RNA sequence: GCUGACGACCAUAGCACGAUGGCACCACCUGAUCCCUUCCCGAACUCAGAAGUGAAACAUCGUCGCGCCAAUGGUAGUGUGGUUUCGACCAUGUGAGAGUAGGUCAUCGUCAGCU
RNA sequence: CGAAAGCUAUUUAGGUAGCGCCUCGGACGAAUACCAUUGGGGGUAGAGCACUGUUUCGGCACCGAUGCAAACUCCGAAUACCGAUGAGUAAUAUCCGGGAGACACACGGCGGGUGCUAACGUCCGUCGUGGAGAGGGAAACAACCCAGACCGCCAGCUAAGGCCCCAAAUUCCUAGUUAAGUGGGAAACGAGGUGGGAAGGCAUAGACAGCUAGGAGGUUGGCUUAGAAGCAGCCAUCCUUUAAAGAAAGCGUAAUAGCUCACUAGUCGAGUCGGCCUGCGCGGAAGAUGUAACGG
RNA sequence: CCUCCUAAAGAGUAACGGAGGAGUACGAAGGUGCGCUCAGAACGGUCGGAAAUCGUUCAUAGAGUAUAAAGGCAAAAGCG
RNA sequence: CGCUCAACGGAUAAAAGGUACUCUGGGGAUAACAGGCUGAUACCGCCCAAGAGUUCAUAUCGACGGCGGUGUUUGGCACC
């Protein structure tokens, strides 16, 4: 469950998320890489899921690097409350997501065990996702 | 130290550039002094005195007379350039010493500030 | 010189700079076309109501 | 270590000129450097897709071939689309 | 859970009053600010509040002058 | 040719490294009687002076080590009209930031002095 | 001729008053609006860690890579706003006075806060429409699109939208795609639908499939385990006979055993195999009066 | 009533929207003239340390500005 | 000079409650029932497969996660 340790504020905007994700586009600490085709919102949950299921198919024979993080905290509202009277409390973190961000990366393994991993991540991910070879350009 | 002189000078010679008057800067040395008229631009000499003058380059300079001198020199200098009204900047040197005796020769020597 | 504009679509709904723009032109109403002095004012506004307006 | 290039005219150039390319299937790119001015062309991009497959591509003195004119250059920056991953764009500097 | 912050204050009006260009007599304020956004230069005076108002007669100037790469607000007589 | 004062500009003008400079000028430097200084101290400031030195500082020269400046092209955004799957796209006008090639060890003004 | 549902204040919130908005009379006359050029300041979109934080990895708080932020900014537009000059067009702008009405607004875009980037939800800014507006289109449908009705004509041209019949106009022309009535509701995901595109692997030294024969020994590799023999799990994955055969890709056994597969040789003879991108299709797809998710 | 955001780079702009302060104080904490430059880090030094004061080297503000925050502050608006 | 006239443009120098014993003028400008919009929640279904199932993911069940349908619970709005 990633989660900040202490924030400067308590409660953040929704805000709007559009745009191509131009930094993060590329693989650089690992040669194996996931990305995102699809913009969204990425839940602790969901980046928990993944790790823990990437890690149980390595079986510790790779290393895994997660490029997604929750700092942005969401504000829930609670049942029978009506409309107003102050915002909710942060219920869960999510990172937002841009198409084409980097997701996870693995290095030290085989491709095909590497794929397998990946697409079990994608499956427990809301994200459509390509694996991508790392570039050197 | 040179730094600091100019660091303390500042304040006066913004205050002067500000009132828009020609200016009267002194610059003394352990060796010589001089005293030059600048324009309310601040870029223009249009009157100077110093102890390099032949009149009292081979005497006594470094001295409060010799200031006293240069002081009655730049003041017939600007008379004849049409200066009357100046401000004084000792530059950052104490009013005392070599600069208040340059500035009251030049005082007393037709220019009034 | 001069240039003959004509005034395609309707003008009412337009934004006020754009109105103001076909009453500077002269033209009031769909199908009108009027003579104007070719220079970059006038230029500049049938470029501004292009999309609404024609030149012969 | 060869490419074969097309002139990319003051009419080609710009944001809607440069996407009207693509749609016709061209990759724009720059020769710069050297001694003389820069060079605007234009690359097919399949041609530049397998060049890129291959990895020497990368650091050795590539030969482009503009219709005439001869260029050594290596290629500098290459702008890939942030999703798609195709190239979009080409920066290439002349060896003297 | 009640966050009790409801509180904001009064619009001030900051901000700059004449351009560059402008025709301007003695005594018009050109910029309200906080600090010196804007510094003075010939020309024109400064207030209390940090006010930049034309001392005489002219145009109004914007420059930027001095080693601290300071904004600073002129009137020529033009 | 160099030095000093006051300015323009405020890093392509800076930092860093190395070299040259003492006939003028500048700086150190000698002494604290006198003017004037220290919540103590001649450090600074101030006065009276040239026995000594360019050591430090200062000025000039050289470089690309840092800093700074910086294209062309592309991308992002964006006013107007239209379309849209609401992510965006088309026509037109505009056009960054970052990064790359590259540039830089400033350019001038008035006055005075030695040569 | 022609609004407003706005600001401010209010024992005020469905009232009232000042201002903004309408009308009439007078004064004034370009001082007003548009567009071209041009002088200005900005900290928004975007972008980025140089400050305030926050995040991952590696090296050793600091360095190098790597992301994020309404109350972060080393940067930074397009617009908008304040001015100047200059054409043309225009029933302009400003001031004084008489008379009001209005201070419940709504929907559709765009920039947001709130909400669940839910609501024909709620609060702002801004543009269009209705309000106060007919007409044609969207089947019916204030707010969407085109367009602003002075009256009359059994005249013509067009806008949006359409041209097989209801129902006015093409069973029009060219080139292709779909076989799902998709068109004419619905996603993650799945598949050997179909068309196209850029490249690949193999191939008459016989490519893929099929069929026949083999598919082995050290050896039950070592560890672990009650068992662990290619096939629970961990660490190796070496050698030999070879034409080839994996310390094994599956089924199977408590473990064996057993059946396969990869791979090789033989038969056959010509094209064949697997990835990526793109267009249109398929499943996923269940509700209550009656077809009833093209108006028919 | 004041500061920041919301607030869409002039001003203005709402929510029982997100965050904090105010209902004072000073005859010096004002004026003028003059003078001065902070926080930290490291090194050395009796008690004396992580940190007291003293000395040295860097240090454009990483300090201070009576007070909440924004802006500003070297001619300091900071300190005598 | 005298107001925490702090409901801060301050109604009087001077002021709390009950009503199911009640009553009048209005409102669907505004709540409870129902209908409407929405679908957070709820119900159902599907995707992945760590596992349980003596062995064995998928006979049967489906952790951590993801995506849909219904209007069908608890809700939101206040359109009749």
């Amino acid at each position: 469950m990633l989660q900040p340790k202490r924030t400067k504020f308590r409660k953040m905007h929704k805000g709007r998320n559009t745009g191509l994700a131009h930094r993060g586009s590329t693989v650089a600490f690992g040669q194996f890489g996931l990305k995102s085709l699809t913009r969204g919102r990425m839940t602790a949950r969901q980046i928990e899921a993944a790790r823990r299921t990437i890690t149980r198919k390595i079986k510790r024979g790779g290393k895994i690097w997660i490029r997604v993080f929750p700092d942005k905290p969401i504000s829930n509202k609670p049942l029978e409350v009506r409309m107003g009277k102050g915002k909710g409390p942060v219920e869960y973190w999510v990172c937002e997501i841009k198409p084409g961000k980097m997701l996870y990366e693995l290095e030290g393994i085989s491709e095909e065990l590497a794929r397998e991993a990946l697409t079990l991540a994608a499956a427990k991910l809301p994200f459509k996702t390509t694996i991508v070879k790392r570039t050197i350009m | 130290k040179k730094a600091a002189r100019l660091r303390r000078a500042k304040k006066t010679r913004a205050h002067i550039r500000f009132l828009g008057v020609y200016r009267l800067t002194v610059n003394r040395t352990p060796k010589h002094i001089y005293a030059q008229i600048i324009s309310p631009n601040g870029g223009e000499v249009i009157a100077q005195a110093s102890t390099l003058d032949g009149s009292l380059r081979s005497g006594a300079t470094g001295n409060a007379d010799a200031a006293t001198s240069v002081g009655q020199l730049i003041a017939e200098r600007a008379k004849a350039a049409g200066i009357t009204k100046v401000a004084f900047d000792r530059s950052g040197f104490k009013y005392h010493g070599r600069v208040k005796a340059l500035a009251e020769a030049a005082r007393e020597n037709g220019l009034e500030f | 010189k001069t240039m003959k504009v004509t005034q395609l679509k309707s003008g009412a709904h337009r934004l006020k700079s754009h109105k103001a723009s076909l009453k500077g032109l002269g033209l009031r109403r769909i199908n009108h076309s009027v003579v104007v002095e070719d220079t970059p004012s006038t230029r500049g506004m049938v470029n501004r109501v292009n999309y609404l307006v024609k030149v012969e | 270590f060869a490419l074969n290039a097309v002139d990319r005219s003051a009419e080609l150039q710009g944001k809607g000129a440069s996407r009207r390319l693509r749609k016709q299937n061209l990759v724009p790119a720059i020769i710069y450097g050297g001694n003389e001015e820069p060079a605007s062309i234009s690359i097919k991009i399949n041609e530049l897709v397998k060049a890129l497959e291959f990895e020497a591509f990368f650091s050795h003195i590539l030969t482009i071939t503009v219709d005439g004119v001869e260029e050594q250059a290596v290629i500098k920056a290459l702008q890939r689309h942030p999703a798609k991953g195709f190239p979009m764009h080409a920066d290439f500097q002349r060896i003297v | 859970g009640s966050s009790r912050n409801g509180r904001d204050s009064n619009p001030k009006m900051l901000g700059v009053k004449i351009f560059g260009g402008q025709a301007i007599v003695a005594g018009n304020i050109i910029v309200r600010q906080r600090g010196t956004e804007f510094h003075a230069g010939a020309g024109v005076g400064m207030g209390r509040d940090h006010t930049l108002f034309a001392l005489n007669d002219g145009v109004v100037k914007f420059a930027t002058k001095g080693k601290f790469n300071r904004r600073y607000v002129m009137v020529e007589e033009a």
